Formats: C-alpha cells, structure tokens, sequence
DNA sequence: TGAGATTAAGTTAT
DNA sequence: TTTTTTTGATAACTTAATCTCA
C-alpha cells in the first residue's frame, strides 16, 4: 500500500509491497512518455491511471482483458459502469445472467468479484476515438500484462484480432483464451462459450472454482 | 472456446481422475488430450505419465491381525477369495495388480462386465478374482449404490457372486476369531477364501481383516492336478496329507520351493497357503525336470505336450468329430456363426490356440526358424539358432512341431475352400 | 487500357471488399483495375441442388475423381481396391463467406482460385479491351467479368518503373535512438521516377546547427527552405527544420511508386519517421485505394512464423507495413536473412562478403597506397562492381585486416583506379572490400558541426545508395518475376510463405489438369523411420587420388522412378513371424509381378512386426512424381541460363536461383513425409529412402575392387538391377576406349547418401582424371539404368577425413588438370562452422597444412611429429596467453535466438532476456547475435572447468573489456587443443600433455 | 573426489 | 464500429549440464 512519486501530473504511484518488481522500472517507463501524454486531453480520468496496481495479484486465477477503454466516457476499471447503457456490456451481462440464472440485476460490475480483475492493456484513450493511445503505452502495457501473467493461472482476452499477437508478447507460457469482442457484426459473442472453459480449466489446474454470480449488485 | 473443445478438455479432466485405473489404450488417450491441450493453451496444469503404477491401497485401510471392537452402522460382510486380482475400470481388459497386464478374457466375463457398468456411472471399478481358471465377484466399489445391489445384478446376469450377511451391532463388540470363523462357516463358499472384508456405511473407504498364525512344514512333492482341457494347477503334499494351496505357476517361481526342504507356510483354521519373498533360470528347469519333460509353461499354468489332430480342432471350434476335410467343411459351414468367426481369424493365430501354445515363446520360436513353404503349405522346417533351445519350454514346443504343421496345413486347406 | 504490363496484386479490406491490379502501359502511364472478390468453394452435383440459399453464382468444373488417400497396414494379401468416386463439380462463388459442410479442395487460397480459374497470370502482359471496363475514377477501372478481359496476353516488353531507396540517421547520446527524446538528423533518398531520373538527395535538420554554420553552408551552396512548396529534389543538400522534413518525408511516402526500399526499415526506419510525424505534428501518413473510396493510416504490423519440431513456439518475426496503394515496401533485411546463411547479417557485413575484388600494387607513399581493378587482375564483373560501389563508398577494407579512408577515386571504362592510407604493405596483389568503417557515431553525435554533418550525410547516402547496390546484386527484380511467375501469387507476397504454401499453386493447377480431388479422413500416426546410409571412412590420410561420383536429384529421382504418391500406393503388408512372412512374400511375388508394380522393404513401424513391405503401382503418373518433374525441368532451365552467363553478378544470381529450386524440389519430399501436410505419405518417405539405400549400396559394391587393365574393365559385381530382373546385359567386363598401357585398382572408401569417394592408386592428375571421365561415361550407360544419373564432381588431393561428415581436401575441378588452381574446400570441419571461433580456424588450418606437408615428405621414424606439434602448440598458447595481443573479435561467437524450447529456465532464454531488460536495442526471435566467454582478469589460469555458460556476455556492437575483464582464453584453448589431438596418431603422450597443461582425460574419435 | 552414461541444444552434410 | 488462408526429412559430430555408479 506504498507509493511513489514522479515529476509529471499523475505522479499517484499507490502500489501494494506484491508489485515491488515492476515500479522501479515503470518510472523509467513513463518519464519519458508523460510529457507528451500529458499534452492531450484522455476519456479516463487522470488520476485514474496507477489504481489497479494497489490491488493484490496473488489472489486472483483468472484475468479478463481488455485492449481499450470506452472511447466515451469511463471510470478507471476496465468493464465497469453504473449508467448502464453500452451494448458490449450488455452482451457480457446477458451470456452470464443466462448461465447463472439470474434474471433480476441492475447491472455486473465484475470488478468486485473475488478471484478474477478486470484488466486494461492500454491505460488511456480517448475521447471520439478508440487506440489514440497505443504507442504512449505499448512497453508498459507490455510489462504489466507479463507481471500479471507471471502470478496468475489463466489469462482471458476480449477480441481475435485485436489480440492475435499475445503469444510473442509474453515469454512465459501460461493459459490464454483469446475471445470474440462483444461488439462485431451478427453477434458472435453468444457463441462464445469461453467462461465454462476458464472454469473447467480452474479445476483442471486444482485451483479453487470461482463462483461467478457473486458480483451481481441489487 | 467452442463445444468441441470443452467436451475434449473435460474428457481429459475426466480422464486424469482416474489415472491408476488406466490401459494403454487409455494412456495414449490421455497424452494425446494433453498434447492438444497444451499445444492449444499454451500450458497445461498436468503432464505427461508413462508408468502408472495400479495402486488400490488408497481405497482400503490397513491390514488388521488383532481383535478389535466395532460399533458404527450395518455390517455387510464381504469375504476375500485367494488368487489374482483384476480390475475392470470402464471398458477396457483386466489390470492386473502393480504391471498393467491386459489378461485376455475369454467373451462372457467382458460382456457381463460391460452390462454391469452401463447401469450407472457410480461404480469407481469392478473386481474380480481368477483362481484355477474361474471367476469370482469381489469387492464392489462405488460411489452411489451399497455394493448388495451390484451384487444382486451381477448374480443374475450370469456370473457368480458370494453370499451377504447384515447385521447390527450396538456396542462396541471385539471382533475375534470366533466371530471370523462362524461367519466364514455360515458363508458356506467352499471356494479356498483368504481374507474378509466388510463394508462400512456412510465411510467410503472399505477395510480388510485377516488373522493367521506362521507355521512350517516339510515338502513331500510336487505334482500336476487337471483342471480343464491342458490346463493343469501346481500343487504340494504333506506327511499328514494336507493340501497347501497355489495361487499360480509364478508364486512357485517367486518363492523358489527346494524338494525336501523345511518351508514356512502361513497356517489357517481350514486350509493353508505358502508364503512368497522368500536363479530364475534354475527354478524354469529344476521344476520342469521334476515334474517331467513332457511339460510347459502356458504362462499362468502348466500344460502338456501330447497329440494334435482332428479332436483337437474339432474341440476348439465346438463341434462333432468327424473323418474327412469334407465333414469338417461341411460342419463348419452348417452354422454361420463359427465361419465368421474362422474368417476373421488367421491361420496361424488359429493353429496356434488349437494346440494352446505360449504366444512369446512360441513367436520367438518360429522367429528362430528356418521353413520350406510350398502351395501356402509347410513341408520342411529347421533350426537356425540353437540358443532359444535352451529355454525348456522351447524345447518342449519345438519337440511336437510335426503336429503342429499337420494342423497348419490342415487348417490351410479348409480355408481354401470356406474362403 | 490495352496494352498492360502488371506490376502488383493487392485487396481492399473495408466493408465492400474489392481486388486491385496495378499496371503499366507502354507510354509510362499507370492504370489500376478493380475485381470484386469472392470466397470459392468447390461442391458435388448433388449438393449443389441442395443450398437452400442459392449461389450468387456457380460454373461447371466438369467430372472430377475423388480418391481417398488414407493408408492402412494389411497383414495378408487380401487388400481391398483404393476407394474412388466420380462424380460432377460445381465452383461457387459467394460474396460472403459461407459454411458449407461436405465442400472438397479446402486447402487452397481465394487468391489463387481466383488466378487459375480466370486464367490470369499473377506477372504478364495483356491487351485489355474496353468492353468490359467501365471508368470509376482518373485511371481506375473497374471490371466485372476478369476472364474474358484477360483473354489477350502479349509477349513481355520492358517498361519503366519508379523506385524510393531511402535511410535515415538519427541522433542518439548514450544507448539508442528514442522516438520520443531523439530526434531525426539526417534523410537521405534516392528517387527514380519513371522519367529514368536518377536524383540523389539528403536533409538535414537545420535545429542541430548553429545559426554561422547555416550561413557558412548556403553561402557553401546547401539550400535553406522554409516551407514544403519550396524544395526541389535536383539538388544534392537541403537544410530545413524537422517539421518540413517529416512533411517531405511523408510527401514521398504517400506517391505510388513502384518500390520503397530500406535495409531494417520496417521496424525502425518507417516506424520512427511515422511516430515523429505524428508526435511533432499530428499529421497522418494517408494511403488510398485506386478508387478514393478507403482511406488507411500507416501502422506497421508484426508477423510471427511458428517453428514445427519439438513443440513448435515462436521462431521468426517480421515487421510489414499496411498500404492499399500498389506499392511494395521492401526490406532487404528480412529478404537476405531467409536466403543466406552468414556469421553476421549486419550491413557491413552483407556489403564485405558481396562487394569485393582483387588489386594491384601501382604505387607507393609515405603513408598512401595507390591500387587498380580490371578484368585481368580479378574474374569478370568483380572490378565493375568495385567502381560502381566505390561512386559513393568511402572506406575499404585490406587484407580483411586493414580499415583505411579513401583519398582519391577515378573511375575507368574497365575498372577502378584507387588511392588508399595505409602504410607500404609489401607485396603485388592484395583483396580489396567494401565493409566495416572507424567512425563512431556516438562521438561525433557528441561534436556535432557542419563538416561533420557533411560527413554523416555523405555515410547516410552511401547506405541509400547501397540498398540499391544489394537490390541489384542479389537480382530481387527478377527473383520476384520468377517467384510470381511459379508460385501463381502476388508480387509482394513471393518471399512471404514457405514450402507448404509457394507450392499450392501449381498443385491445384496440376490437380485440375488431372481432373483428380485428394481426401483423408482418418487420423495421422506419426513413426520414426531411416535415413540415408553413410559408410564409415577407412583412413584418415590417404595421399592418393580420390575420384566423387554422385548421384543427380537423388531423392526426386527415386520418386519418379518409384512412382510414389498416396495415390497410387497398393498397399503395405506386415508380418510378425517367419512363418507368414514367407507365405505372404511367395503370394506378393506373384500377385505382383514387376513390370507394372514395385514392392519396397523397409523397416517395421512396431517392434512386434519384423517387416513391412510397401507396394506402389507404377501404371498411372503419381501427382508428386509430376511436381517434381515440373521443377527438375525448372532447374534445369535456370542451369542453363546460368552456364551461358559471363557477369559475376547474372553468375550469382542464377547460382541462387538454381539452388532454390533445387531445394524446392527438396521440400516437395520433405513435406511428403511431414505430419501436418496435406500431402502426407509415410510409406512414400519410407520407400524414397529405401531405394535411395539400395542406389548408393549398389554404387559401392559396385564400385569397391574394380579394376581395369588393357582395354577392358572389370567391375566387381555384376551389372544386376537390384529391384527385379531387367533387360541388360549383367557382365561386369566393359570395353573402354583407355589406351592399353593403363592398369589401376579402385577402392571405395567413404560415402554419404548418394556420393561415392573411389580411389584410385595413382598420383598423375591428369591421369586421374581422364580414368574418371572415362568410369563416368561407363557407369552411366551400363552400370545405371531409367533416370539414375551420376555425375563426376571432382579430384580431391590431401584428403584428411576427421569424421563421417567432416573432412577438408584440395578440389581439382572436372575441367582441370595439373597446372590448375585448386581450391580448398572443408565440408563439417571446424573451419565452416559458424560458433567456433575465428582465432581457431587459422591455427587448423596452418596446422593441417605442416601436417599434410610433413607426411608427405616422409616422417614418423619416432613418436616425432606429436613431439614437435605439441611443442609448437605449447609455445603458441603461451605467446597467446601472454602478450594477449589478440583482439576480442577473434574470440566471437554467433548464436540464434528463438523461443523454442523445453524448458523456460534455459540458460539461452535467460541471456537473451536480461540483455533486452537492460539495453534499448532489442534482439528479436528470428535475430542473430554475438557472445562470449569473459571472466574477471584477477583469475589466473585454470586446470578444472566447472562452469562455462555463466561466463556468456553478449557483445552486442559496442562492448568494451575493461580492466577486470578479460577473454576467459581456457575454453578456446581446451577446443583447439581437443581437435589437434584427434588428429595425431600417437596417444600416450597426448593424454600427458592434455593432463599436464588442463588435467582431463582428452577423449578420441 | 573422480569415471561413465544419458539428455538437450546447436550446427552441417545429404 | 470488428473480423480466413502457417508449418520439408534424417544422419552424424561436439560441448555443457544432469544423473548414476565406484
Ligand atoms: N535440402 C536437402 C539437401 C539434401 N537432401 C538429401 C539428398 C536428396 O535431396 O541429397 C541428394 P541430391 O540428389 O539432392 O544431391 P545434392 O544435394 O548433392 O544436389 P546436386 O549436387 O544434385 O545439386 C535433402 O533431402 N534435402
Ligand atoms: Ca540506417
Ligand atoms: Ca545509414
Ligand atoms: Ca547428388
């Protein structure tokens, strides 16, 4: 629960004693990068940037990805948002409220569910336009995703294409599933039969199975 | 990712939980599923095992050789029978205990197995006891059903099973002898039972109990007792005249019996049997020369090289006897449930289970062999390599190879015609 | 626009989906034609009825057989006939992709459908009419039936292309160049337009100069603009800000030139000049479609190519560039790297080993050195490459040794005319080569003025310039014609894909040419089987003439004589006794009789079985026997473009391209027996190797003992086929057309897969070889039969054979005689390995040299030459350990990183990672590096070597050996000493001194 | 504290 | 506002690290 400081804007570097070995480098990282990124106006909140690194990662089995955050609006945690209106999340909800059998929500907000995080790979966007950002963020979206990987059993990935070049990225083998994003053309993600197989793949792996109806908020 | 893919992975997981109950079929199953699994996840949270040791210590508590009191719920009693012991898993062959060997079952046993299986999928594996070329219904361990219903239904489809007792037992009772042996009388079951070993209710684990006393005794002799058609049992004699049982071929191996020599034999209330862990090559031909020439070893018992003709073959395909090759084609082609089984089968594989030959023994026989074949016939054979003829058992075999070729061509010419 | 001439193929990947061909015409006038694009699939009559949405269209591909090719392992004779059925088969084409459950031919590209069914050539020249062209746009076409408008084609006429060689340099100040802290200071273009001009330009950023300098160089006569609409490319120099050079830079990125060129520009070059635009700026670099109706931001992408052995992981990466223009961006790189094989793929590494030429001495100086080139020093073609490099080059290396600045060039009309600094080398011909400098960027970054500037900009368009020099050496132009041409793909997808996919082309032409469909449906077991056989040597030293026979195309060769295909295999028998064995071999070997079938014993599969013979049936062509007559008569094509060439450069290039198709030819097989390949064979693989066994056992038994005497030759066995009886006469005396007083004695001594090495008891040179000329012409009509062909390589002098696969010699070509040069050539030894060491290699040599001279000359009277070599190795590493006068080049080693292997803890991963998370320049998964053993100078010599991969640091392009660091010189001397050793015949005292001087056990081959 | 065999990796000839 | 096409074989030698045996 420790942080550090920089000289540019965020400088709000609150991280747990289990991410020791990933600061020191990203200071690096980012100083060179802050000033131009910092030039611009983002679609997450500023201070919203180091939040989820104060988090322990050695709680978690598996990890859901995702490549960007809303390119309107957003909150700092990847999949969330109490003003429910998006269709990608409303895709997620409906695959999972059937499985479950939960028909009665007012909203997911998987964040809080034990065992799994929510991941972005691309720490900022834009307003109006989506991956304005990749290249400020590309060696740092790089060694965060191989920290998680390295604590972590099983890595879940939102979009083919858009991750089609995860395994390169990573040096340490590691489950991945690479899923369909919720928001192409005919709706493929109702095929998607992914959450049954990172369970079953947590059995497989004598981890303890996640309950996943646990993070529906009434 | 797709259904495919969850099927194939939960297979595997399936699979992997019962790992010591596996076959090489299953084994090669199960390697493949993990090569596709970690190829296309890029990790695996299991390896590869080639060994698979068939453990079922886990399932049974420790040996018990003391009284000791009891009280918890019902007490179905389930005796333990002597000789070896087989697994059945799910539809496969018979495991033996520690090497996997895949026992060759003759149809009915199989068939009853698989019938018995396909009720539920409860049952964690069948078991079954082989004493002198017959089969027993052992242990019945499941997870879903009391072993008296798996016993009931494997009773009436063809095969044998002992009998049940059930009885309730307030107090803590101190299990002793006398207790053991009238329920062993009251079993009734001639049938030369080791061991007893009852059930709990609610425990899932079973627990077997067996109280001997050591003894030692003199060898007499050893000789041959007919048990089937060349089929013959190993066994011992005393000065009083008591019987000491013998499991199979391979305990008198193990336990390197010497002729009037002082043995230590594990001595029961009605029946005793000798102890193992007490080279190899010496015992192969000491043996073989006490009990004669004019014997082998068809690996778990003993058969007898003698004549080989038209009985013989008439006795393995199950008709009459007969003259002439137009009798035999004529018999064999009446019912066309025995041609069938004549076409899927080779000549040689055929001949060779006429005579009732070893497979290896024999294989490396014929690999150690020179042969003149004329018109898909045998006319002339000769030993290139005298080393094999050191085996006694090679010997034995290779002294009646007239016989053998006889049945050969015989069987070669039939099937000239039932094509 | 009629007469077209087509120049690339690429696809629009928006929502309407279209294909585009770009071309040119006579004139010089671009025209781009439009397709739409479809997904093919290929149906049964049947199931064409039963689509319950219909086709959007269909065309009629006549009757077609469809044959499984699933083997299966029989254990009699009773083998059921090969399942075939002819039916009717429609092609469909649908606008979207659809999911049709029994569809055949699945394997192949949308691409290449669309090629073969239209009959459209990837590379030619067509007469399209205007019937069925509509104008889209200025220039763009569009087309809606591709088969009747390409009906026309014409012979190929030549036509002018546009080309973009550029290169950048950067500033950097202490590690590396980043985008986002270092700006860009030099760019440097050469353009050629299709006008034929050939303009030569360098910017420079104007921000890195003081404001007397930007007046010292205009009034020099380097143009200072201010903005984009006033700069010209005529002249040589412009200064400018890095805001209007970026804009120029994309100005140029943006036109549809013909080729863009760059040496590892993909991933730095293209990337940091777009990254800069968008960071300075913001400003895109915009490519269209012909039809201004797509519109794409530039994004390099990255591709990665999985290995296939032992858990496949990644094993390459490449870096390409998105446009939707025509335009092919090349990276020399990537295309050098996959074609050659070096110790080093760097620049100067690549210019050393192609740009280099012979000198002689013309003058002398104080501390000049005034040399010449023509076609009487050096072979032809050498001396005009030298001048044509030399027009830009600045540095040359001497002696591969020597690095010296050039003072003054003159270019002649036959070669080069040279003035280097370099002290008085005293002798008359010395080797002249463009590599390795003695600049350092690093400082002169740090004193950066306008001479140096100038100096940067000369080097930076040097490099433009020598993109263009490789592009023409290695005939990329033509290589790509050809590949296009062969392989029936785009133009810039020629060196893309490897032999699984460069191969369906001509498979699915082949295939509809036959009218013939190939499916498997059950699984595919994967056994291990023999290779080649290798003879193992019978003498070290010979000091006798050694004759080479060997086989041409060896194992295409057998495939076509065998005729083995999955198609046309009868069957494979198997048998676990001797008993069946003989019953099943006395059936076969009448059933079927071999004038039509063929019957191969080769190894069992399974322990249980003691042989296994396959049949083939030799009545109907195979489909991989006509592939590989397809591409022997490719390769001979190019052979024989290649003999009528007097250029080294066309020598080169048809040598390379020859050599490629051969190893084409080479992955037909390969893939024949490769598990993941649609045309997987086991017992095919499994019989091409038998019978290329049986070939070269029959050569040496042929061979070994055979001697001649007068006029007549006696072999030592006789002229039997060693397959079946044939119509030949078996007797092994041949008349030869030798003179009568010739008599000599042969006998076999080595042999590898299809070469057989023959002696011959004899010293005379052109003795030796008129008897081999005479032998070949001899064992090729009687000895041979059908296609088998050997050829006779060469003499070999000094044979000194270390192993089974390693031996080095002297080579007296087949056109030579006594009075000619040979050439050294080693095969194996630890002279062509490429992670040896380059201070080993000299010592070997000099050392099999004095050894082969001190046994000819006559020696051993005593132990004698161990004592005296061991002397001599004892007093050189001494000296060696002693003066280290040595530098750390000689003690380099170059490895391969990859990311295949069993283990994450690997002590190859872990270097490779600590070195890319401690230093800026990144060693991808497909790049080669440098490494070495350094240890702490403290340490003194070692006896006992316990650890030896701990001491690995990677000497990436800078490193220094500091004063506590030093060359750890113990690992490199227990090597060169463990390989002097094995060659020594004395034992005793080679354990002492291996003991005395490192203290272990020296093992023996 | 040595000898010996075995496995993994790199590299070349064919 | 997100998505189709990959992948030649075996044989022989050398060196370091690991396992096993006197
Ligand atoms: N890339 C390769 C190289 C060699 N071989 C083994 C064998 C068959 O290809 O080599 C025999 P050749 O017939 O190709 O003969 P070689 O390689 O010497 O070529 P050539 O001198 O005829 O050009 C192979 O299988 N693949
Ligand atoms: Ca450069
Ligand atoms: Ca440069
Ligand atoms: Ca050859």
């Amino acid at each position: 629960m420790n942080s550090v400081t920089i000289s540019h804007a965020p400088y709000t570097i609150t991280y747990h004693d289990d991410w020791e070995p990933v600061m020191s480098q990203l200071v690096e990282f980012y100083n060179e990068v802050a000033s131009w990124l910092l030039r611009d106006e983002t679609s997450p909140i500023p201070d919203k940037f180091f939040i989820q690194l104060k988090q322990p990662l050695r709680n978690k089995r598996v990890c859901v990805c995702g490549i960007d955050p809303y390119p309107k609006d957003g909150t700092g945690v990847p999949f969330e948002s109490p003003n429910f209106t998006k269709k990608s999340i409303k895709e997620i909800a409906s695959s999972i409220s059937r499985l479950t059998g939960v028909i009665d929500y007012k909203g997911y907000n998987l964040n809080i569910i034990d065992g799994v995080i929510p991941w972005n790979y691309y720490l900022s966007c834009k307003l109006g336009e989506t991956k304005s950002h990749a290249i400020y963020w590309d060696k740092i979206s790089k060694l965060l995703l191989q920290h998680i990987t390295k604590h972590v059993s099983v890595l879940y990935c939102l979009g083919k294409t858009d991750f089609s070049n995860i395994r390169a990225k990573l040096e340490s083998p590691v489950t991945t599933i690479v899923g369909y994003h919720p928001a192409a053309r005919d709706h493929q993600f109702e095929k998607d039969r992914s959450f049954e197989i990172i369970n079953v793949l947590l059995e497989l792996d004598n981890k303890t199975p996640i309950n996943w109806a646990q993070g529906f908020i009434y | 990712t797709s259904s495919a893919d969850l099927t194939n992975l939960k297979e595997l997981l399936s699979l992997y939980k019962s790992l010591r109950f596996s076959d090489s079929v299953a084994i090669e199953k199960y390697n493949s599923l993990v090569e596709w699994g970690t190829s296309t996840y890029w990790k695996i949270g299991v390896q590869k095992v080639t060994n698979v040791e068939t453990s079922i210590s886990d399932y049974y508590d420790e040996v018990k050789n003391k009284p000791f009191n009891i009280d918890p719920g019902y007490y179905i009693f389930l005796p333990v029978y002597f000789g070896s012991v087989f697994i059945y898993s799910k539809g496969k062959n018979m495991v033996e205990l520690g090497s996997g060997n895949s026992f060759q079952i003759p149809d009915e046993i199989r068939s009853a197995c698989n019938k018995v299986l396909d009720s539920d999928n409860g049952i964690d594996f069948l078991r079954f006891v082989l004493l002198n070329n017959r089969w027993i219904m052992e242990d019945a361990i499941s997870k879903y059903q009391s072993p008296v219903n798996i016993f009931k239904l494997a009773s009436e489809y063809g095969l044998n099973i002992p009998n049940y007792l059930e009885i309730e037992i307030e107090e803590d009772t101190l299990f002793d002898d006398e207790l053991y042996s009238i329920m062993e009388r009251s079993f009734d079951d001639t049938f030369p039972k080791i061991s007893i070993s009852y059930i709990k209710l609610g425990e899932l684990k079973r627990q077997v109990v067996d109280f001997f006393k050591f003894s030692f005794m003199y060898i007499e002799s050893i000789k041959v007792d007919r048990i089937g058609d060349n089929i013959f049992i190993p066994s011992v004699i005393t000065k009083s005249g008591k019987k000491i049982l013998v499991k199979d071929v391979d305990h008198l191996i193990r336990s390197k019996v010497r002729e009037h020599t002082f043995v230590k034999v594990k001595k029961k209330n009605t029946f005793s049997i000798l102890y193992d862990y007490d080279t190899r090559g010496e015992v192969i031909k000491r043996i073989i020369d006490t009990i004669g020439r004019d014997y082998y070893v068809n690996g778990k018992y003993f058969s007898k090289v003698g004549i080989a003709g038209l009985k013989q073959l008439t006795n393995k395909l199950d008709i009459n006897e007969c003259a002439t090759v137009d009798e035999l084609v004529d018999e064999i082609n009446k019912s066309g449930t025995v041609k069938r089984k004549i076409k899927n089968q080779s000549v040689f594989d055929l001949s060779r289970e006429c005579l009732g030959y070893p497979e290896a023994d024999f294989i490396t026989l014929v690999n150690n062999m020179r042969f003149k074949i004329e018109n898909c016939k045998v006319v002339n054979f000769n030993i290139e390599n005298t080393n094999c003829l050191n085996n006694p058992s090679i010997e034995t075999i290779y002294g009646n190879f007239n016989q053998f070729v006889s049945i050969f061509n015989t069987v070669t010419d039939v099937k000239k015609r039932l094509f | 626009g009629m007469d077209v001439r087509c120049i690339n193929w690429f696809e629009s990947h928006g929502e309407n989906r279209f294909l585009y061909l770009k071309s040119r015409c006579r004139n010089g006038e671009t025209v781009f034609i439009r397709f739409p694009h479809y997904f093919y699939y290929v149906v049964t009559d049947e199931i064409y009825q039963s689509l319950s949405p219909p086709p959007f269209n269909a065309r009629p591909m006549g009757k077609m057989r469809t044959i499984d090719i699933d083997e299966t392992i029989s254990y009699n004779l009773d083998i059921k006939d090969r399942k075939c059925s002819v039916a009717d088969m429609w092609l469909i084409e649908e606008p979207k992709k659809r999911s049709i459950q029994n569809a055949t031919m699945d394997e192949f590209f949308n691409i290449s459908w669309f090629y073969i069914s239209n009959g459209i050539s990837p590379d030619g020249c067509y007469s399209l009419d205007e019937q069925y062209l509509t104008k889209i746009n200025n220039g763009c076409y569009h087309c809606d039936d591709p088969r009747n408008c390409f009906a026309k084609e014409i012979p190929r006429f030549d036509i002018p292309r546009s080309y973009l060689f550029l290169d950048i340099e950067c500033h950097f100040d202490k590690k590396f160049p980043s985008v986002f802290i270092n700006p860009i200071s030099h760019t440097s273009y050469c353009y050629i337009d299709l006008s034929g001009k050939r303009l030569l330009f360098t910017l420079i950023n104007e921000e890195m100069l003081t404001e007397q300098e930007i007046q010292e160089a205009v009034d020099r006569g380097c143009l200072r603009i201010q903005s984009l609409m006033e700069m010209d490319y005529e002249r040589e120099l412009v200064l400018c800000s890095e805001i209007v050079l970026l804009r120029i830079a994309k100005q140029l990125l943006e036109l549809t030139f013909d080729y863009v060129v760059t040496f590892n520009g993909h991933n730095f070059d293209l990337r940091y000049i777009t990254n800069r635009l968008e960071l300075l700026t913001g400003e895109k670099i915009i490519f269209r479609s012909p039809d201004k109706k797509e519109a794409v931001h530039l994004c390099i992408y990255e591709r990665n190519q999985s290995s296939h052995k032992g858990v496949c992981g990644m094993a390459n990466t490449t870096f390409h560039v998105n446009n939707n223009n025509g335009t092919i961006f090349f990276d020399l790189y990537s295309f050098i790297q996959k074609s050659e094989k070096l110790d080093s793929y760097k620049l100067d590494s690549i210019s050393k080993n192609a740009f280099s030429c012979m000198g002689k001495v013309l003058n002398r100086g104080v501390r000049e050195m005034t040399f010449i080139g023509d076609d009487t020093t050096d072979a032809k073609g050498k001396a005009d490459t030298f001048a044509k490099v030399l027009t830009t080059g600045n540095y040359v290396t001497v002696d591969e040794d020597i690095i010296c600045k050039v003072i003054r060039k003159d270019i002649l009309e036959n070669g080069f005319k040279v003035v280097l600094s370099c002290p008085t080398l005293p002798n008359d011909i010395y080797k002249l080569s463009f590599g390795k400098d003695d600049i350092d960027l690093a400082q002169m970054y740090k004193d950066y003025n306008l001479n140096i500037a100038l100096d940067m900009a000369r080097y930076c368009i040097h490099d433009a310039c020598l993109c263009q020099y490789l592009w023409e050496y290695y005939g990329v132009e033509t290589k790509t014609d050809a590949g296009a041409a062969t392989y029936v793909l785009p133009q810039s997808m020629v060196f893309e894909y490897r032999a699984s996919t460069i191969i369906k082309g001509p498979l699915l032409k082949l295939l509809l040419e036959t009218k013939t469909i190939l499916v498997r449906s059950e699984t595919k077991q994967k056994f291990p089987y023999e290779g080649g056989k290798v003879f193992a040597p019978k003498q070290k030293m010979f000091s006798n003439n050694v004759l080479i026979f060997d086989y041409n195309s060896l194992y295409p060769n057998v495939c076509i004589f065998g005729n083995l295909s999955p198609e046309t295999l009868v069957g494979v028998v198997v048998s676990t006794n001797r008993l069946e064995e003989e019953i099943n071999n006395q059936l076969l070997l009448q059933k079927y009789p071999p004038p039509r079938y063929i019957t191969v014993h080769c190894e069992p599969r399974l322990p249980n079985l003691i042989s296994e013979i396959a049949i083939f049936d030799r009545s109907i062509e195979g489909t991989i026997p006509r592939l590989l007559r397809t591409f022997l008569a490719e390769r001979a094509r190019y052979k024989k473009m290649l003999k009528q060439a007097t250029s080294s450069t066309e020598k080169a290039i048809y040598d390379s391209m020859q050599y490629t198709y051969k190893i084409v030819a080479n992955s037909v097989y390969g893939l024949m027996g490769f598990r993941n390949s649609a045309l997987y064979s086991y017992a095919s693989a499994k019989s091409c190797t038998s019978i290329g066994r049986r070939m070269i056992l029959y050569l040496e038994s042929v061979l070994n003992g055979a001697e001649l005497s007068n006029g007549m030759l006696r072999f030592a066995n006789t002229l039997s086929n060693p397959f079946y009886m044939d119509d030949r006469d078996i007797n092994p005396i041949v008349k030869t057309s030798l003179p009568i007083d010739y008599r000599f004695r042969f006998r076999s001594v080595y042999g590898d897969t299809d070469s057989v090495f023959t002696e011959i008891d004899s010293q005379d040179v052109d003795k030796s070889i008129e008897i081999a000329k005479e032998l070949e012409r001899l064992i090729n009509s009687r000895v041979l039969f059908n296609n088998f062909k050997i050829e006779f390589e060469a003499v070999y002098k000094n044979l000194i054979m270390q192993s089974k696969k390693k031996y080095t010699t002297m080579k007296y070509s087949a056109s030579s005689n006594s009075k000619s040069v040979p050439e050294r050539i080693n095969k194996g030894t630890s002279e062509t390995r490429r992670d040896v060491s380059k201070f080993h290699k000299n010592m070997i040599k000099t050392y099999k040299t004095r050894l082969s001279e001190m046994l000819s000359e006559g020696r051993m009277n005593s132990n004698q030459v161990c004592i005296d070599i061991l002397r001599s190795l004892e007093t050189d590493l001494r000296s060696e350990f002693d003066s280290r006068s040595s530098p750390l080049e000689l003690f380099m080693l170059s490895r391969m990183h990859h990311s295949n292997y069993k283990s994450a803890d690997n002590p190859n991963m872990y270097l490779v990672t600590e070195y890319n998370k401690n230093n800026p320049e990144t060693i991808e998964l497909g790049e080669r590096y440098y490494f070495a053993y350094i240890c702490p100078a403290n340490v003194p010599w070692t006896k006992k070597l316990v650890n030896i991969k701990t001491y690995e640091t990677i000497i990436d392009r800078s490193f220094k050996l500091g004063s506590n660091q030093r060359i750890f010189y113990e690992v490199y001397f227990k090597r060169l000493t463990s390989e002097i050793v094995n060659l020594l015949d004395n034992k005793v005292l080679c354990i002492s001194f291996f003991q005395r001087m490192f203290g272990s056990r020296p093992t023996f081959y």
